[PDB]
C-alpha cells in the first residue's frame, strides 16, 4: 500500500527524470509550445496573464504585508530606519520563495494536473501509446523542460516585484526617504543569498512539477477525479515546498548567517 | 509542425519581458557590476585592530560611499583588509584608513580621510599602511567604574 | 519638477550618513529633499532643493541633523525666516555656515 | 578558557575575535569550582587555520562590542609574543572583563 | 485556573536546574522589580539555575530558584537580583560573600532577607 | 441555474463591486470618519517640532488624552494642531513637547491652568509652549566641550 | 471586461441568496456537520504540516539575524506577532484555497454534470439553501478552529526549536510573547480567518455550480477556483493587516 | 451522523479551547478574587489601563482606569489588588519603567504601620511618586553642560 | 430621475446633521461623540422611513419579486450621490465656516462619502425589504 505507493512514484519520478535528453532531442517544439503555454498561461486565465500576472500580483501583496508590518512595528519602537533592511531580507529569507511556490504550484501545477488528466481521461495517453510514443516521455518530461526553462524569468520577476512593492510601499505611502532605504538595503543585502535563493526556487520547480504531473497523468474517475486529483496535487506541493525551503535556508545558513551588523 | 504564430507571439513577448526584468534584476537591484567587480579597482589596508570591520562593509570618502570592503583577514601585525573602490573615485596618496561605527547599534565601515585632498593617488594593488581604531565601550566603561569608585563618598 | 523649486548647494567637512532624497527641514517640517552629494577637494559638495513656497534667509545656515539613534540625517536651515533678503536659486554655502553632527565614535574617544 | 566571571550578555554563539577579526565562535560556559572558589569556564571552538598566528602569550579579554550588543571574546598579541603557539593542550587566562551596568 | 499569573510566570521544562539532582532553594527578596518566572540564576554571571515560582507570602517575596547540581554555596551567600542588559533580561546573582562559611545550603534552605 | 446565468449579471456586477469597494474605504478608515469620531481640534504655537510626528500622544497629568493632527510653518513658528478627546483645559495651560524614550519617540504633555475655557480652535502663545532639549544636541554639547579641555592644566589645577 | 463582471455579478448574486437563505429559511444542521467533518478530515494534517516547518523556518531566520544583531531576548516578540498576524491567516488561507474550496468545487461539478443539482431543482426544492449555506458555515467555521490551532502549534514548536535548538533563553521567549501582541492582534486574525473561510467557500460553491462539464471542465472549475480564491485572500490580507496595523499594539 | 457528530463535537471543543487559550494568554486574563482600591498621583508618566499591579515586585493585581480630577491637575489611578492581600495606612504606591519602549506598572510598598486600609480608600498624593520622566532628566543637562 | 432626487434629499440632510453635529460638539465637547451617533441615528431613521415607502410603492404594483423593479441598485446610486454631493458641498462650505469637522477635498469626495454612502445603501436595503415583507403578508397564499 503506502510502500507500494513510494515505488510508484519513485519509479514514475526516475522514468520522467531519465527522458528529459529525449525529450530534448526529439520534441523540441512541443518543449517550446509548452514554455509559451506555461509562460502565458491557458484557457480563460492566459488572457490576463496566466501565470506571469498571478505570479506578479502574489508578489506584489507579500511585499506590501512585509512593507507594511515592518514599518508599523519599527515605527512603533522608534528604530524605523531599518525597514529596507529588515524588508530585503525577509524577501530573501522567508516570504518571497514561499510564496512564489505556493503560486507557481497553484497556476502551473494545476494546469498541467488539469490537462494531464483531461488526456488520460480522453484516452489521449492511449492513443500515443498505440502510436509508438512514449506518453510519459513526451508529455513529463517536456512538462519538466518547460518548467525549468522558465522557472528562472519567473522567479526574477517575482523578486523584482516584492522589491518594488516593497519599497513603494515604505518610500511613498509611509514617506520615508528614497535614498535612506536604498542605503540599507543594497548595503546589508548579499547577491550570494539571492543566488542560493534562484537555486532553492529551481529545484522547488522541479518537484512541484514532477508532483503535479504525477497525480494527473495517473488520473481516473472521469471528469470528476481531476478536481479530487488537483486537490490532492495541491496538498502535497505545499507541503514539498515549505520543507524544501526550510531545508535549503537550514543548510545554508545553519553555521555562518551571512550577516554582519556590530563588531 | 505546429508553428501557429500564437504560440511564436507568446514566446517573444515572454522572452522581451523575461530579458527587460532580468537585466533590470541585475543592475538596478542586485548591483550584479558592483558584486562582480566590474569598472572598480582593488586597494589593500594595513589597520592595528580591524575596529569591528567586516566583509561587505561600505567603503566611504569624508562618509560618502565609494566602494564596498571585499574581506577582512587577521594579520601579524593587525588586520589586512583588501576593498574595491569605483574607479571614478580617485583617492589622494596621504590620504588615511579610519574605521567607524555609524551609530551606537552597529554599522561598521571605513572611511579615507585625506586633509590635502590632492597631489599623488594610490594605484591599485597598493596599501594604506596608517590607519587608527576608535575607542572600545569596554575600556571606557572600566575606567568610568573605577573613577566614580575611588571617590571617596562619605567625604562627599 | 525643475525650477518650481530652490535649489541650493553647499560645503561640508564631511557628510555621513547622509544620501540623495533625504529630507530638508525648517523647524523639523519637511521643505525639500536633497538631489545630489559629491565629493569637491577635501570638502564634500551637497546640492539640495525646498519648495518655492517657503522662503529662507540669505545667511541661513544648513546644518545636518541625527533626530535619533536610527534615523534619517536631515539637512535643516536652523535660522527661521523673519523678513529681510532671502536666499536666491544657485547660491553657495561655503564651510564656514554649515554644521556637522557629532557622531558616536567623537563621543567614545 | 579560565577567567574570574564569563560576563553577562555572554552566550553560547559569541564570537571569538583576533585582533577585531572573528576566528572562531564560543562553544560552551560552564563554572568549575577551583580552590573551593567557582570560575567560569569557556570552551571556544576555533579554526585551525588562524592556529598557528595567535602567539601563546596572548591577551585574552572578554569585551563588550556595544551598550545594546552582547559580549565578545578577544585575542591580542603581547608585547613580546611567544615563538610557541597555542593548542588544545596549553592553559589560557582572561586578563580582564569589561564591568557590566550593574 | 485561579493560581494562573500568566504564559511568562509559568514553569518551563528543560534547561539547568530541571534534571534530577538539582536542588531547591528558597530566596526571600526585599522586592523582586518585576521580575517573572523562569528568569536566569547565574553564579558567577554564569547561567546555571532557574527561578521557578514568585509567591509573595507575608508581604515578602520568597524566590523558589532550582540551581543543578555540582554547585557548592556556603550558607552565608548573597542574592542579589540584577539586570542582564540594558534592553534584555534580569536575573538573580548567587555570589559568595568574602568570607565564605564551611556549611553549605542543602536542599530546602532559606536566604534570608539580610543576604 | 436558470438564476445564475441570467442577463442581469452586468448590473449585479457593478453594484457587488461598488459595494465591496465601499466596505473596504469605510473598514480602512472607520475611525477617521468626521462624521462619527469629531472631538474639538486646538493649537498650540511652537519654537521647533523637535522630532515629532503626527499621531503622537498628547497627554495631560501623564495619562494619554488625544493625537497630534496636523504640523504647519507659520512665519516665525510652527502651528501644531492636537485634539484633546474630548477634555478642557485653561488658557493658561501649558504645553510641552517632550523627549518620551532613548530611541527617539516624542509626545506632548499638557498642564492645564487658569479658569477661561480654551475655545475650540485656540491657540496657544508661543510664551506658554517649550521645546524639548534633544539628546543629539547633549551628546553634541558635552564632546564639543571635552574636546577643548587641556586635561594636563585641569589635573594640575586640581 | 464584461465576461468577467457578468462572472463576477453572478457570483455576487449568488452570495446574496445564499445570505438570504441563511438569514431566513430553516438550516441544515446535517448537512453542516457532514461539510465541517469532510473539510476537517480534509485540511488538518495538511496545515500542520505545513505550519510546523514555516514556523520553524522564521523562528531560525528571526534568532539567527537577532543573535548578530545583539538582541537575541527579544526572539519572542516578532515571533508572536508573526505568528498571530500574519502566519495563522496566511496558513489557513494556503490550506483552505486548495483543500476544502476545491473539495467543495469538485464536489458540485459532479453534481452538477451528473444532472443532481436539475434533479433538485425539478423538485421545487432550491439548491443554495440545501447545499451552499452549511458549506460555507462549515468552511468559516473549519477556518476559525484551524486558525486558532495553527497559531498554537507554531508558537509552540518555535518555542521548543528556539529553546532545544538554538539555545536561546526560554524565559525570554514567554515573557515577550505579549510584548508586540495583544487584543487587537487576535481579533484581528480572527477576524481574517472568518472572511478567508467565507470567500473560499463561496468561490468553491459558485465554481462548482457553473461548472461547464465536458471532459475538462471539471478540472478547469477547480484551477480556476484555486487562482481566484488566492488573489482574492490575498487582496483581503493585505486590506486587513492595513486596517490591524492601524489598531496597533505598540502604538 | 452520530459518530460523525461526536468526532465534529470533540475537534471543535479541543480546538476552541485553543482558541480560547491563546485569547487569555494575549489579553492577559486573569481569574482570581480581586478588591479595588485607588490612588492619586501628580503625574502618571503613561500609564494605561490593563497594566500589571505588583506589590514588592509580585503582581497582585491590575490597573482599572485612570482619569483627571481637580480640574486636571491630577490624576486618579482606580486599580485591583488581590483580595488576599490587605494594604496598610503607610502603604505607599510608585509608578515603574518595565522596559525602554515605555510600559509601565504600578508599584506597591507595604509600610510599617499595621492598620490595614479597608476597601475601596485611595491612597493620597501625599505618598505617590512618578516615574523617570526622561525629558527632564535630558534637560537637566543643559546647565551642567 | 429617481436616485437623483433622493441622493440630493440625502446629501442637504447630512450637511444638516453636520452643521448640527459640529454646532453641539463646539457647545458641549464631553457627550460630542453621543451627539453625532444620535444625529446618524437620525438620518439613518429618515432613510429607513423611505425605503420602507419605496418597498411598499414597489410591492403594490408587481404581486412577485422577478416582475418587481431592481431597487437596491436606485438606492445604491442615491446614496452614492448623496455622499460624494454632501461632501463637495460641506468642503466647500467648511472654507468659509470653521465649526464643521471637513477633511482634505479628495478624503471628502471619496473615502467619507464611501461612508456615507455605505451606511444609506444599507439603511435602505433593509427599509425596502421590512417594507416589501410588510405587505408580503397581506398577499394571497
Amino acid at each position: 500500500r503506502f510502500l507500494d505507493s513510494m515505488g510508484h512514484v519513485a519509479w514514475f519520478v526516475v522514468q520522467a527524470i531519465v527522458h528529459v535528453p529525449h525529450a530534448f532531442r526529439h520534441y523540441r517544439r512541443e518543449s517550446l509550445r509548452l514554455v509559451a503555454e506555461i509562460g502565458m498561461g491557458t484557457g480563460a486565465m492566459a488572457v490576463i496573464g496566466g501565470t506571469v500576472a498571478i505570479i506578479g500580483f502574489v508578489t506584489l501583496s507579500a511585499g506590501s504585508l512585509i512593507a507594511i508590518q515592518g514599518f508599523a512595528s519599527l515605527g512603533n519602537i522608534g528604530v524605523e530606519a531599518f525597514t529596507g533592511f529588515f524588508a530585503a531580507l525577509a524577501n530573501i529569507r522567508v516570504v518571497a520563495p514561499v510564496v512564489t511556490g505556493q503560486a507557481l504550484a497553484a497556476t502551473v501545477g494545476a494546469g498541467a494536473t488539469a490537462e494531464l488528466g483531461a488526456m488520460r481521461i480522453s484516452e489521449e495517453v492511449d492513443a500515443l501509446e498505440v502510436m509508438g510514443i512514449k506518453s510519459i516521455s513526451y508529455l513529463v518530461s517536456t512538462r519538466i523542460m518547460a518548467g525549468a526553462i522558465v522557472i528562472i524569468p519567473l522567479y526574477a520577476m517575482a523578486i523584482l516585484l516584492s522589491f518594488m512593492s516593497a519599497q513603494l510601499v515604505t518610500t511613498i505611502f509611509y514617506s520615508q526617504s528614497v535614498g535612506t532605504y536604498e542605503h540599507y538595503f543594497h548595503t546589508f543585502l548579499r547577491v550570494d543569498d539571492v543566488m542560493w535563493s534562484f537555486l532553492e526556487v529551481i529545484i522547488m520547480s522541479v518537484i512541484v512539477m514532477l508532483n503535479h504531473c504525477y497525480f494527473g497523468y495517473f488520473a481516473s474517475g472521469g471528469a470528476v477525479g481531476v478536481g479530487e486529483a488537483v486537490g490532492r496535487s495541491m496538498r502535497t506541493s505545499l507541503i514539498a515546498i515549505v520543507l524544501v525551503v526550510l531545508l535549503a535556508s537550514l543548510a545554508l545558513y545553519g553555521t555562518d548567517p551571512n550577516f554582519n551588523l556590530t563588531v | 509542425m505546429l508553428l501557429t504564430r500564437f504560440i511564436k507571439m507568446q514566446l517573444v513577448i515572454f522572452l522581451t519581458l523575461t530579458l527587460v526584468a532580468l537585466v533590470v534584476l541585475a543592475l538596478f537591484y542586485l548591483r550584479l557590476p558592483t558584486w562582480a567587480g566590474l569598472g572598480m579597482y582593488k586597494l589593500n589596508a594595513d589597520l592595528p585592530n580591524s575596529g569591528g570591520l567586516y566583509a561587505t562593509a561600505n567603503v566611504t570618502y569624508r562618509g560618502t560611499t565609494i566602494g564596498k570592503v571585499t574581506s577582512v583577514e587577521p594579520s601579524e601585525s593587525g588586520a589586512r583588509v583588501e576593498m574595491n573602490i569605483y574607479d571614478r573615485y580617485k583617492i589622494p596618496a596621504d590620504a588615511t584608513a579610519n574605521v567607524h561605527s555609524v551609530s551606537a547599534v552597529g554599522e561598521q565601515f571605513i572611511d579615507l580621510t585625506s586633509d590635502s585632498g590632492g597631489g599623488a593617488y594610490f594605484q591599485p594593488g597598493d596599501t594604506i599602511t596608517k590607519a587608527t581604531v576608535p575607542a572600545e565601550v569596554g575600556p571606557a566603561l572600566d575606567a568610568a567604574e573605577k573613577g566614580l569608585a575611588v571617590l571617596p563618598k562619605e567625604k562627599i | 519638477r525643475k525650477l518650481t523649486n530652490t535649489t541650493v548647494t553647499a560645503y561640508f567637512p564631511e557628510v555621513l550618513a547622509l544620501y540623495p532624497g533625504d529630507k530638508v527641514l525648517i523647524m523639523g517640517v519637511r521643505v525639500g529633499s536633497i538631489d545630489s552629494i559629491e565629493t569637491a577637494g577635501d570638502k564634500m559638495k551637497v546640492v539640495f532643493h525646498f519648495n518655492n513656497k517657503y522662503k529662507v534667509p540669505e545667511n541661513a545656515t544648513a546644518s545636518i541633523l541625527n533626530p535619533s539613534l536610527v534615523a534619517s540625517r536631515v539637512i535643516q536651515l536652523s535660522p527661521p525666516y523673519t523678513g529681510g533678503p532671502t536666499l536666491r536659486d544657485g547660491a553657495v554655502l561655503d564651510v564656514d555656515r554649515t554644521q556637522v553632527p557629532i557622531e558616536y565614535d567623537e563621543v567614545r574617544n | 578558557v579560565l577567567s574570574g566571571r564569563a560576563g553577562l550578555s555572554m552566550d553560547p554563539g559569541s564570537k571569538v575575535t583576533f585582533n577585531g577579526v572573528p576566528i572562531g565562535r564560543l562553544a560552551s560556559i560552564d563554572v568549575v569550582e577551583v580552590d573551593d572558589n567557582p570560575e567560569a569556564r569557556l570552551t571556544l571552538d576555533v579554526d585551525p587555520k588562524y592556529l598557528d598566528l595567535i602567539p601563546e602569550n596572548a591577551n585574552v579579554e572578554l569585551r563588550a562590542t556595544t551598550v545594546f550588543g552582547n559580549k565578545y571574546i578577544s585575542f591580542l598579541s603581547p608585547k613580546n609574543p611567544s615563538a610557541e603557539r597555542l593548542s588544545a593542550s596549553t592553559p589560557i587566562r582572561a586578563q580582564g572583563v569589561t564591568t557590566e551596568f550593574n | 485556573c485561579g493560581q494562573w499569573r500568566g504564559i511568562a510566570n509559568v514553569p518551563l521544562p528543560g534547561g539547568p536546574g530541571t534534571e534530577s539532582g538539582s536542588m531547591t532553594l528558597y530566596v526571600q527578596m526585599p522586592e523582586t522589580l518585576a521580575l517573572n518566572a523562569n528568569s536566569r540564576v547565574r553564579v558567577r554571571d554564569v547561567f546555571v539555575g532557574r527561578v521557578r515560582k514568585i509567591e509573595l507570602i507575608n508581604w515578602v517575596p520568597t524566590l523558589t530558584v532550582d540551581v543543578e547540581p555540582g554547585i557548592k554555596l556556603p550558607k552565608n551567600t548573597l542574592a542579589k537580583i540584577g539586570q542582564t542588559s540594558l534592553l534584555g533580561s534580569q536575573h538573580v546573582e548567587l555570589n559568595p560573600p568574602e568570607d565564605p562559611s564551611s556549611e553549605l545550603l542543602r536542599d530546602g534552605d532559606t536566604i534570608p532577607l539580610a543576604q | 441555474m436558470r438564476t445564475l446565468q441570467g442577463s442581469d449579471r452586468f448590473r449585479k456586477g457593478l453594484m457587488g463591486v461598488i459595494v465591496v469597494a465601499l466596505i473596504i474605504g469605510v473598514g480602512s478608515t472607520l475611525t477617521s470618519v468626521p462624521m462619527l469620531f469629531a472631538v474639538p481640534t486646538y493649537y498650540g504655537q511652537f519654537a521647533d517640532t523637535g522630532g515629532l510626528n503626527i499621531g503622537d500622544k498628547v497627554r495631560i497629568a501623564g495619562m494619554d488624552v488625544g493625537n497630534v493632527k496636523s504640523m504647519e510653518i507659520d512665519g516665525d513658528k510652527v502651528v501644531i494642531g492636537y485634539t484633546l478627546g474630548g477634555r478642557t483645559i485653561g488658557t493658561e495651560s501649558r504645553a510641552a513637547i517632550r523627549t518620551d524614550t532613548i530611541l527617539g519617540r516624542k509626545n506632548i504633555e499638557i498642564e492645564p491652568r487658569g479658569s477661561e475655557t480654551l475655545k475650540p480652535r485656540g491657540v496657544l502663545p508661543v510664551g506658554q509652549t517649550s521645546a524639548p532639549y534633544q539628546i543629539y544636541d547633549a551628546f553634541l554639547d558635552v564632546t564639543r566641550n571635552a574636546a577643548g579641555w587641556d586635561t594636563q592644566a585641569v589635573r594640575q589645577s586640581l | 471586461l464584461e465576461k468577467p463582471l457578468a462572472t463576477v455579478g453572478g457570483f455576487f448574486k449568488m452570495s446574496v441568496m445564499t445570505g438570504k437563505a441563511l438569514f431566513t429559511r430553516p438550516f441544515q444542521w446535517k448537512e453542516f456537520v457532514l461539510q465541517s467533518w469532510f473539510l476537517i478530515r480534509v485540511a488538518f494534517l495538511p496545515t500542520l504540516a505545513v505550519s510546523i516547518p514555516l514556523t520553524v523556518l522564521i523562528i531560525f531566520t528571526l534568532n539567527i539575524l537577532l543573535a548578530e544583531f545583539g538582541a537575541a531576548d527579544v526572539s519572542g516578540a516578532g515571533a508572536a506577532l508573526g505568528a498571530v498576524t500574519q502566519l495563522g491567516p496566511l496558513v489557513t488561507v494556503l490550506v483552505v484555497a486548495g483543500a476544502g474550496s476545491t473539495a467543495i468545487c469538485a464536489d458540485l461539478g459532479a453534481r452538477t454534470v451528473r444532472e443532481e443539482i436539475d434533479a433538485l431543482e425539478v423538485l421545487g426544492i432550491d439548491p443554495i439553501e440545501r447545499l451552499v449555506v452549511p458549506r460555507v458555515v462549515a468552511s468559516t467555521f473549519v477556518a476559525f478552529m484551524l486558525n486558532g490551532a495553527v497559531i498554537t502549534i507554531g508558537l509552540v514548536g518555535g518555542f521548543f526549536f528556539g529553546v532545544y535548538i538554538q539555545n536561546v533563553s526560554a524565559g525570554a521567549y514567554v515573557s515577550t510573547l505579549t510584548l508586540l501582541t495583544g487584543f487587537p492582534e487576535v481579533l484581528i486574525s480572527v477576524v481574517k480567518a472568518t472572511l478567508f473561510g467565507m470567500i473560499a467557500g463561496l468561490v468553491g460553491c459558485y465554481r462548482g455550480l457553473t461548472v461547464a462539464g465536458g471532459s475538462k471542465g471539471v478540472g478547469t472549475a477547480v484551477n480556476e477556483t484555486l487562482v481566484l480564491c488566492v488573489v482574492a485572500l490575498f487582496a483581503v490580507n493585505v486590506v486587513l493587516t492595513t486596517i490591524g496595523v492601524r489598531f496597533g499594539t505598540g502604538r | 451522523i452520530k459518530g460523525t457528530l461526536f468526532k465534529l463535537g470533540i475537534f471543535s471543543l479541543v480546538l476552541l479551547t485553543f482558541t480560547a487559550l491563546i485569547f487569555v494568554v494575549f489579553g492577559q486574563i486573569r481569574f482570581n478574587r480581586t478588591t479595588e482600591y485607588s490612588a492619586i498621583f501628580k503625574n502618571v508618566s503613561g500609564l494605561r489601563d490593563g497594566q500589571f499591579v505588583r506589590a514588592a515586585g509580585v503582581e497582585v493585581g491590575k490597573v482599572k482606569s485612570v482619569d483627571l480630577i481637580n480640574g486636571g491637575e491630577q490624576a486618579e489611578v482606580k486599580f485591583t489588588v488581590e483580595r488576599s492581600l490587605p494594604l496598610f495606612q503607610e502603604t505607599t504606591a510608585a509608578i515603574r519603567y518595565q522596559d525602554l519602549i515605555g510600559n509601565r506598572y504600578l508599584e506597591l510598598k507595604r509600610g510599617d504601620s499595621d492598620q490595614i486600609l479597608p476597601p475601596g480608600s485611595t491612597i493620597p498624593v501625599e505618598r505617590t511618586e512618578p516615574a523617570l520622566d526622561l525629558d527632564a532628566l535630558v534637560g537637566g543637562f543643559r546647565p551642567l553642560f | 430621475s429617481k436616485w437623483l432626487l433622493r441622493g440630493v434629499v440625502f446629501a442637504t440632510a447630512m450637511v444638516i446633521v453636520r452643521l448640527l453635529q459640529g454646532a453641539l460638539v463646539n457647545a458641549s465637547p464631553g457627550n460630542a461623540i453621543w451627539f453625532s451617533t444620535g444625529l446618524l441615528v437620525l438620518y439613518a431613521i429618515g432613510v429607513a422611513v423611505w425605503g420602507v415607502l419605496d418597498g411598499r410603492g414597489d410591492a403594490r404594483s408587481n404581486p412577485d419579486p422577478d416582475r418587481r423593479a431592481d431597487l437596491a441598485m436606485t438606492w445604491l446610486l442615491a446614496g452614492l450621490a448623496a455622499g460624494i454631493l454632501s461632501g463637495a458641498v460641506s468642503w466647500f462650505i467648511g472654507l468659509f465656516y470653521k465649526s464643521i469637522y471637513t477633511e482634505s477635498l479628495l478624503n471628502e469626495i471619496t473615502t467619507f462619502a464611501a461612508f456615507t454612502a455605505l451606511l444609506t445603501f444599507l439603511v435602505a436595503v433593509a427599509g425596502v425589504t421590512i417594507g416589501r415583507w410588510t405587505i408580503d403578508r397581506k398577499a394571497p397564499p
